[PDB]
């Protein structure tokens, strides 16, 4: 709010006032010039359409985690918006804001507590954001068409930072394009988007082999064993701040639809994960079967798994499936 | 130690023994739960007046309790000619806290059996101010078939035979 | 309660408006001065306190000149004035078993 | 039960059709033929028996 | 103008209790039932009425029955003022209520918004989470102690802590009040929540609910856990924001209009709730009929032939389950032991056979008898097991289909497949009729007198013949002797018995071929044993001397040696021997016990002990 | 000739008509007055057909109950990240998801008053945010400023319901969380917007103030909402007679044995023997229950086991397709206690709620259930009990109930080693209790 | 002030306990212990102003049992004129006997 308009439906004199801080008070009805000063006063109330309203949105900052000293943890800060720089920030924006400074009063429990604490914010002025199909880009599409070299130069293109293994770097690039399997028309929802799993225990830090592909491939979200486990792989309802609680906070698969689900640490949190892998290999049952709702959303994402062996090396002279614990998920 | 409510403290709530100063428990043969609690009752007699300090205060209450028990051998009473360590599943030290192992036995006896058998069937035959008094004399005579000093007075002198 | 020495009559106020005139008061914040405020609790050096107790603690209010100097886990050595504040016994009525004399150190 | 897995499911048969049109999608010269799927079985034989060394 | 309208409906109601409401004369149905409603009341003194919706509809043909749905929510004190007027003219501490029942239409809880305010709407549902019994006021005589505090004030509404109208003398009013406990009658109530039924829920869509206050004699009559119906007056409730310590959603958006009353500016919100008046839970010559039927002669054989059509043959098992169905004696010696209350009989046999039929038979036939499988042996149920702390209380008692077999014959099967811990637990539950628990909390002694009945499985499915049952029991030893005999069901692949059992079974699952005549019904057998239970037959004859020799002969048989079988049928089994014998005499309604009656008690165990012995 | 009060106007005609442009753009600019004008027209335009024939429902009763209109599908919107502050009184066309509901709280449409005179039944209107009161007596010529009381439970109230929405995450750029907005309905569109379905709402805009302190009238980041005029989902049968004539020729056909055998498999391989059981299970007899004795139901229970990957799920998915009311099992989303017998703490009142099991939930269908060689033995304990008495006995400290379950089942196992490994007794492969063999 | 739960003995089972309040008096302090079963011989006084805060404010009253006496765990409830009180006074006739 920036302006006000009270109408009393007797005189029609709309009393204006400046907007102060976040708490204010309406005035009386015997203050005007025409509808006042008699034995009858028009009783005031508000108006919506005659009251111009502005934009407002709140955000919090942290530190770059490279200029932090060796000691303490970084802390937050409060920022505001005005004018029309709104709807132009995002969670995860490595940005900077330029703006002006002012503190604010607290106006609540100011005697016993809240002596002369200040809890300032900064007020924004400018954002200088950073690090962001036949439309002036066709010159590089011709560079693959003229040079050709699909099966080998593109194989050396993705992940050239290993020793050997051109077979497996070729097995993945076909899955990074996918495509609609068949426009079925009738109610025959066919399987698409095959999933390849890996196994073995090299010492070449297998994690940054696969996950380096994921951080350059499109919409392919990283995950691990800790955190978004197989119960929090889908969406759920959780605690929120004092604003609208019981929102549908998600994990990975409700947001990484039709992309890459690059998983590691397959022996971790398997009581929820072993359900979680079948429910996406099964077509279209990513749901929240909780006591809140029984709504079901889509499932269209490929899976790239890397199971770690048992203790020491996987004994090749011994039997396989001594270290993966899911026979029914694998051989069929 | 029952836990606290919101503005409360970790207090101390007794169970069986600290109530029963002069009473009765039972340990026969809870075979699975034998190793759980037997390390808590054979230190009630040995380290007599036992209490403990889990996650709280280090105190020691007083409990001069009495134990009786009704243990049960694995099958029959003479499961062996072999001795008592072969018969019961208990070991020695917890067994050694007691005073006497009263044991029962009968194989075959004609006259002893009727001395139970004739005895037990007569018990099943034992199934207004004057009338409130007259029912009492009926209640007094029915215990007095041989008059073995009935329970109207017998328990009453026990309580000051102990105090 | 920051001048460290003189118990002046406090001003139970955040910001005044309308001085003795008909002018809407404006405030220049570039020429308004600020200062910071940080409390920290100090344990006992747990080798020279003899074995009859857990470590105790008190607290200290310092100022801007030596903030962010105190990483948690430093053998620190401070020196300041000893100081009580707060009303004990009158600010509430009947005041039974409530200390109203907080130990503070406004130091350097 | 010495080394190998699988007993030739049609679920493996439909998958080998899936990756073929995938490799026919990336290397589209409109040549869906015997040689295009010969690239496909070329990959299933080298992915399999990686344990035989 | 509505004042006489309520006065119009007052006498029009009154003449209905003056007129007849009875169509049939002296074919039953005595005329003028409402005067009998007065006269039954002046004996047992319960302070109710019970009026229907039919006869007031079919008196004015809906001229009044449509009016009364839209008056009584305002004119509560009109019908009740009228019945006070009619009782002085008829009868000579008096507080009443108005209880309608049986309106035609029954709604669900999702259909209550607009027309339903001040209406009368019967509502179904199921009930959960009751509360306790506290008193209400409805009228006080509190007043200020300014001059005289004896002003019986009015208006005991939802905020009634201020009697401040019309003081006695010219004194200081609303200066005080003194709610005495000595002159204002109270009425007792409880607040309960309801819930929607299981055969109507569209999806699992967080099934909504509401609350209801029941205030008359309706107190403690809704047992929690049944499909239940209600009276129907709907009501709104505020909170007045009294003098207590306090005064997501946009709730009370309606209530922002409700500001500016003469007391302080706030927001008085609302919520739809329910007031009831009357609960229900849907879900002679017959006394002479017993006196004829007790004077029959073959009714021992009539009963055993009329047990259940789901089995054919095997009269041995049929004789046992009848005696279990009735009760015996339980009264015993003075100052000490309570003896056995009953007999417990199991049956072993091959599964998927006629064993399941009795189990299906009794649980709908017996009074409140329950059925469990007992595989859930580690959480709770069979094993009585305390629940963890919830909502401010640790160590609370638990359920389990064992301590609720009060006047019930609980049934439970498959003894082989549980663990070893319960096998001593129910072993304690068998000898004396209590169980004890002192698990993580204080000791508990609950006396749940019981009557078990079992059906376990053999060790191979097929019963050995040359051996004994000591190997095929698949239990331990002392619980066998703690039990009676099992009457083992045998089988055969015989070419005649199959076809007759085929013809016996095909008429069963006929849509309608009810050609078999059991001589008794389900209910007229049920009241018959209810006549049978209320005696106490005592032996008086000299067959005690006849009793003691036969067991003394009996025990010398199964003791085959000093180192032979420990199925030594001891002094426990004399008790079941005599307490069967009073039970079978409780069938034929004889109070004395003959030596002829216990003869067939012996051969019941002679035929049992040969089924014991090889 | 039906009597209903609702006209679902497409409201995409004023741009397809040469006139009514200024009406059309006023509709998107003052949408509280213009519906109030248009509600006067339809009642009067109804009179414009009533004045033709004077034999049309007695010319009074269909002229007292008001009607209302419903403009919908007007224009288009795209989501929620476009809702600018200038959109104060406009139509908005949302596309999102309903989440949870509340029961109806009442509204203040009429008031009632009575002071302590003998009789005073005035009924003051409000139509505002302000109830106005008198301070003088009434119903006499000489009585003072008396205590006016507020007999609340006499004046009538209508319904109102608030419903929480969250937008469907449509082409969200893999970083943004779908946020929330609320609903407010007034008319009889209650109990039709059940929570859990896709939604497309057609509503106006409104914002309200909030009280900052809970006990003062002081107030200023406002909260808005929307007010629905018409909703749309988006996404005993009425038995006709041409169906019965069409099925009876089909019932006259000999080939229905094989015509129904071929029609269940639009893609599936042949396997005629399992087509008999699956078809006959859905054609599940009836409840031939006697009055005294018996209580036999004609329900059956088929199962399949053996070779993996024989479209085991899609066949079951095909059965779920042809049943309108059934249940789908989960991969370890249920257990011994996660089926029924609930003590769950809901986020609305923290009290008890007994939600039914999926087994009783399929009262009128076929329960589809799987992973039976991998189901735990703490559970796989109640399905025996529903296999005998068609019920669930709940052993909870909340309540006791032997509620029934009129439900039907099929089973779909899985092998252990690789296969059904023949020339072996195959029962030793699939481990299972020989009681439930019966 | 000892709050009291219903002892789960003579009770139609499968349900919850219920709560009351007991206010003892001067020479009746700490006679019982936390955990046994008891019985009281009180009166039934219902004094409160009418302020309650777990439920809303209503015309409702709460109960308070002011006790007058107390006895212990009783057993074998079958008597008719004796063993209802631990009388235990052995003075002229009993002690001579």
């Amino acid at each position: 709010v920036e302006v006000i308009a009270y109408t009393c439906d007797q005189c029609g004199y709309e009393v204006f006032q400046e907007v102060n801080s976040r708490t204010f008070t309406p005035l009386s009805e015997c203050t005007s010039e025409e509808c006042s000063q008699n034995q009858t006063k028009g009783q005031l109330f508000m108006s919506t359409r005659a009251s111009k309203f502005s934009a407002f949105q709140e955000c919090k900052i942290q530190e770059l985690s490279q200029q932090v000293p060796v000691g303490h943890i970084p802390r937050s800060l409060n920022i505001h918006v005005n004018g029309t720089l709104v709807r132009s920030l995002s969670p995860g924006d490595i940005v900077d804001v330029t703006g002006i400074f002012l503190p604010a009063p607290y106006t609540g429990f100011k005697a016993l507590k809240a002596g002369l604490l200040t809890e300032t914010y900064l007020e924004a002025q400018f954002v200088r954001q950073h690090k962001k199909l036949t439309s002036d880009v066709e010159e590089r599409v011709m560079e693959l068409i003229t040079s050709g070299d699909v099966y080998n130069r593109l194989a050396k293109s993705i992940a050239p930072e290993i020793y050997g293994n051109l077979d497996v770097k070729k097995a993945l690039l076909l899955l990074l394009v996918g495509g609609v399997d068949k426009r079925v028309g009738d109610g025959m929802k066919i399987r698409g988007d095959i999933n390849v799993c890996l196994m073995g225990d090299p010492g070449v830090a297998k994690s940054q082999l696969l996950k380096a592909i994921c951080k350059i491939s499109p919409r392919g979200v990283y995950t691990t064993g800790k955190g978004s486990s197989g119960v929090g792989l889908t969406a759920a309802v959780m605690k929120d701040p004092v604003t609208d609680e019981m929102i549908l906070e998600g994990g990975a698969l409700v947001l990484a639809d039709n992309g890459i689900c690059c998983i590691d640490e397959f022996d971790k949190m398997d009581e929820s994960d072993r359900t979680a892998i079948h429910e996406v290999m099964e077509q279209q049952t990513i749901s929240i079967s909780k006591a809140g709702i029984n709504t079901t959303l889509n499932a269209r994402t490929s899976i790239l798994a890397a199971a770690n062996p048992l203790y020491g090396r996987y004994n090749p002279r011994l039997s396989p499936l001594d270290n993966i614990n899911l026979p029914a998920a694998l051989l069929s | 130690v029952r836990k606290d409510p919101i503005t409360k403290e970790w207090t101390l709530e007794g169970g069986a023994l600290v109530l029963a100063d002069k009473g009765v428990c039972l340990i026969d043969e809870f075979d699975k739960m034998n190793d759980q609690d037997r390390t808590s009752i054979h230190e009630a007699m040995e380290q007599q007046s036992i209490s403990i300090s889990k996650a709280g205060i280090v105190t020691t209450l007083q409990a001069r309790c009495s134990i009786i028990a009704a243990a049960n051998p694995n099958g029959g009473r003479y499961n062996s000619t072999l001795p008592l360590a072969q018969n019961v599943s208990l070991t020695e030290p917890i067994l050694s806290r007691f005073d006497i192992l009263c044991v029962v036995r009968d194989l075959v006896d004609e006259e002893a059996d009727e001395r139970l058998a004739t005895f037990v069937v007569d018990s099943h035959v034992r199934s207004q101010l004057n009338a409130r008094q007259r029912r009492l004399q009926r209640q007094r005579k029915k215990e007095e078939e041989i008059s073995p000093i009935p329970q109207e007075l017998l328990m009453k002198y026990i309580h000051y035979a102990r105090t | 309660a920051t001048t460290t020495l003189t118990t002046r009559i406090p001003t139970p106020a955040i910001y005044p408006t309308e001085d003795t005139e008909g002018n809407k008061l404006t405030t220049e914040y570039g020429y308004s001065t600020f200062i910071d405020h940080q409390r920290i609790t100090v344990q006992e050096m747990p080798e020279m306190a003899p074995a009859g107790q857990l470590p105790r603690s008190i607290d200290v209010i310092l100022d801007d000149d030596l903030v962010d100097k105190t990483k948690p886990g430093d053998r620190v050595n401070v020196v300041g004035v000893f100081k009580s504040l707060g009303a004990g016994g009158m600010n509430q009525s009947n005041s039974n078993t409530l200390i109203g004399f907080k130990t503070l150190i406004l130091g350097n | 039960s010495k080394f190998s897995f699988g007993q030739a499911t049609p679920r493996t048969l439909l998958g080998i059709i899936r990756l073929s049109q995938a490799l026919a999608k990336l290397r589209l010269a409109d040549m869906v033929d015997i040689d295009d799927v010969e690239e496909a079985l070329r990959l299933v034989r080298v992915s399999k028996e990686s344990l035989y060394q | 103008v509505d004042d006489v309208t309520g006065e119009k409906v007052r006498e029009a109601f009154e003449q209905f209790l003056e007129d007849f409401s009875v169509q049939s004369t002296d074919t039953g149905e005595v005329e003028k039932v409402y005067r009998a409603q007065i006269e039954f009341m002046k004996i047992y003194d319960l302070n109710t009425i019970y009026i229907d919706y039919q006869h007031l509809s079919m008196r004015e043909n809906g001229a009044l029955a449509m009016a009364i749905s839209e008056q009584y929510y305002r004119f509560l004190p009109f019908l009740q003022k009228g019945l006070r007027r009619v009782v002085r003219k008829y009868a000579p501490e008096r507080v009443f209520q108005i209880s309608f029942f049986n309106l035609p239409t029954v709604h669900r809880i999702r259909d209550i918004r607009s027309e339903k305010i001040g209406s009368l709407l019967s509502i179904s549902g199921t009930v959960t989470r009751t509360s306790e019994v506290r008193p209400e006021l409805y009228k006080a005589s509190f007043t200020c102690d300014m001059c005289r505090a004896i002003v019986d004030n009015v208006e005991q509404s939802f905020k009634y802590t201020e009697p401040t109208f019309c003081p006695n003398p010219s004194c200081e009013n609303r200066a005080f009040w003194t709610l005495n406990v000595t002159r204002s009658r109270f009425l007792d109530w409880q607040k309960v929540r309801i819930q929607e039924n299981a055969n109507e829920i569209p999806t699992g869509s967080m099934p909504r609910t509401l609350d209801v206050i029941l205030r008359g004699d309706s107190v403690e009559r809704a047992k929690p856990g049944d499909r239940c119906k209600f009276t129907g007056v709907e009501i709104v409730v505020p909170d007045v924001t009294q003098l207590g310590l306090p005064g997501k959603t946009t709730e009370g958006l309606n209530s922002g209009v409700t500001g500016l009353r003469s007391l302080g500016v706030r927001d008085l919100t609302y919520k739809i709730s329910f007031l009831a008046c009357h609960v229900i839970s849907i879900g002679s010559d017959e006394i002479n009929e017993l006196k004829e039927m007790v004077k029959d002669e073959h009714i021992y054989d009539k009963l055993v032939r009329s047990i259940a059509p789901a089995v054919f043959g095997h009269e041995a098992v049929k004789k046992g389950i009848l005696l279990q169905m009735l009760g015996g004696v339980h009264k015993s010696t003075v100052e000490g032991i309570k003896l056995r209350g009953d007999i417990n009989i199991c049956v072993v046999g091959d599964p998927s056979t006629s064993k399941s039929q009795f189990l299906k038979y009794v649980v709908g036939f017996a009074p409140r008898s329950v059925y469990t499988s007992g595989k859930a042996s580690s959480a709770a149920g069979l094993t009585a097991a305390v629940v963890r702390d919830e909502e401010g209380g640790d160590y609370t008692i638990e359920a389990g289909a064992l301590m609720l077999a009060d006047n019930g014959i609980c049934c439970i099967d498959e003894f082989d497949k549980m663990d070893i811990s319960d096998q001593v637990a129910i072993h304690e539950a068998m000898e004396q009729q209590t169980i004890s628990i002192a698990k993580a909390g204080i000791h508990a002694t609950l006396n749940a007198r019981t009557s078990i009945l079992a059906a376990a499985n053999p060790v191979g499915g097929r019963y050995n013949r040359k051996l004994s049952l000591r190997g095929n029991l698949n239990m331990t030893a002392p619980i066998m002797s703690r039990f009676d005999l099992f009457f083992v069901i045998l089988d055969d692949c015989n070419e005649k018995i199959d076809t007759e059992l085929a013809s016996h079974i095909v008429d069963l699952h006929m849509k309608r071929d009810e050609a078999i005549e059991p001589p008794f019904s389900a209910e007229q057998l049920r009241r018959y044993i209810k006549y049978a239970r209320t005696f106490k037959p005592i032996l008086t004859k000299e067959a005690r001397s006849y009793l003691v020799e036969k067991y003394k002969e009996l025990r010398k048989d199964d003791a085959q040696g000093f180192s032979r079988s420990s199925y030594r049928i001891t002094v426990r089994q004399l008790e079941s021997m005599i307490r069967l014998s009073e039970a079978i005499a409780r069938a034929n309604c004889v109070d004395e016990i003959t030596p002829s009656f216990i003869a067939e008690a012996y051969d019941l165990l002679r035929q049992s002990i040969i089924r014991v012995d090889v | 000739e039906l009597g209903t009060s609702n006209l679902n106007l497409d409201a995409r005609n004023l741009l397809a008509y040469k006139q009514t442009e200024d009406l059309y753009h006023q509709l998107l600019n003052y949408p509280q007055e213009v519906i109030s004008i248009m509600d006067q027209t339809i009642k009067d335009c109804m009179v414009s057909l009533i004045v033709d024939n004077n034999l049309d429902y007695d010319l009074d009763e269909i002229e007292t109950k008001f009607y209302k209109v419903r403009p919908y599908n007007v224009g288009s919107c795209k989501g929620m990240r476009e809702l600018n502050p200038n959109d104060i009184d406009k139509l908005i066309n949302l596309k999102g998801l309903v989440l949870r509901s509340t029961p109806v709280i009442p509204d203040m449409k009429v008031a009632f008053f009575k002071c302590n005179v003998c009789d005073h039944t005035m009924a003051v209107e409000i139509d505002r945010g302000v109830i106005q009161e008198p301070a003088r007596c009434e119903r006499i010529d000489c009585n003072e400023p008396n205590s006016m009381s507020l007999i609340h439970n006499r004046c009538s109230f209508a319904d109102k319901q608030v419903i929480k929405l969250q937008e469907t995450p449509d082409f969200v750029p893999d970083g943004q969380t779908p946020h929330s907005i609320s609903l407010c309905v007034y008319d009889e569109l209650v109990d039709s917007c059940r929570a859990g379905d896709r939604i497309e709402v057609t509503g106006t805009f409104r914002s309200i103030p909030i009280r900052a302190n809970s006990r003062q009238r002081v107030l200023s980041l406002y909260k808005t909402y929307v007010d629905v005029v018409h909703v749309k989902k988006v996404s005993v049968r009425q038995i006709t007679d041409q169906d019965l004539a069409k099925i009876r020729e089909v019932a006259a056909r000999e080939d229905l044995y094989s015509l129904l055998a071929r029609s269940i498999a639009p893609s599936i391989y042949e396997l005629e023997d399992v087509k008999k059981g699956i078809l006959l299970q859905l054609f599940g007899g009836t409840n031939k229950t006697f009055t005294k004795g018996g209580r036999y139901r004609g329900d059956i229970n088929i199962l399949l086991c053996g070779d993996p990957s024989t479209s085991k799920s899609q066949i079951l998915q095909y059965v779920h397709k042809i049943t309108p009311r059934g249940v789908y099992t989960s991969g370890k989303g249920s257990s011994a206690v996660g089926l029924t017998a609930y003590i769950t703490r809901d986020v609305d009142t923290k009290q008890l709620v007994l939600e039914s099991g999926a087994l009783v939930l399929s009262d009128g269908g076929v329960c589809c259930i799987d992973e039976f060689d991998k189901m735990s033995d703490s559970t796989r304990s109640v399905l025996h009990e529903v296999m005998e008495q068609q019920t669930i006995s709940i052993a909870k400290a909340g309540i006791i109930t032997t509620l029934n379950a009129r439900s039907s089942i099929l089973a779909s196992a899985n092998p252990i080693g690789s296969r059904y490994n023949p020339n072996l007794p195959v029962t030793e492969n699939i481990d299972l209790p020989p009681p439930l063999l019966s | 002030r000892v709050t009291l739960q219903e002892a789960p003995g003579t009770v139609p089972p499968g349900r919850l306990p219920r709560h009351r309040e007991v206010i003892l008096l001067a020479d009746l302090v700490d006679v019982s212990k936390p955990g046994e079963e008891v019985e009281v011989t009180g009166i039934y006084k219902n004094n409160y102003d009418g302020n309650l805060n777990a439920k809303n404010g209503f015309p409702v009253f709460a109960t308070i049992i002011e006790a007058n006496s107390i006895k212990r765990r009783e057993g074998n409830t079958a008597n008719e004129g004796e063993e209802g009180l631990d009388v235990f006074s052995w003075t002229e006739e009993e002690e001579r006997e």
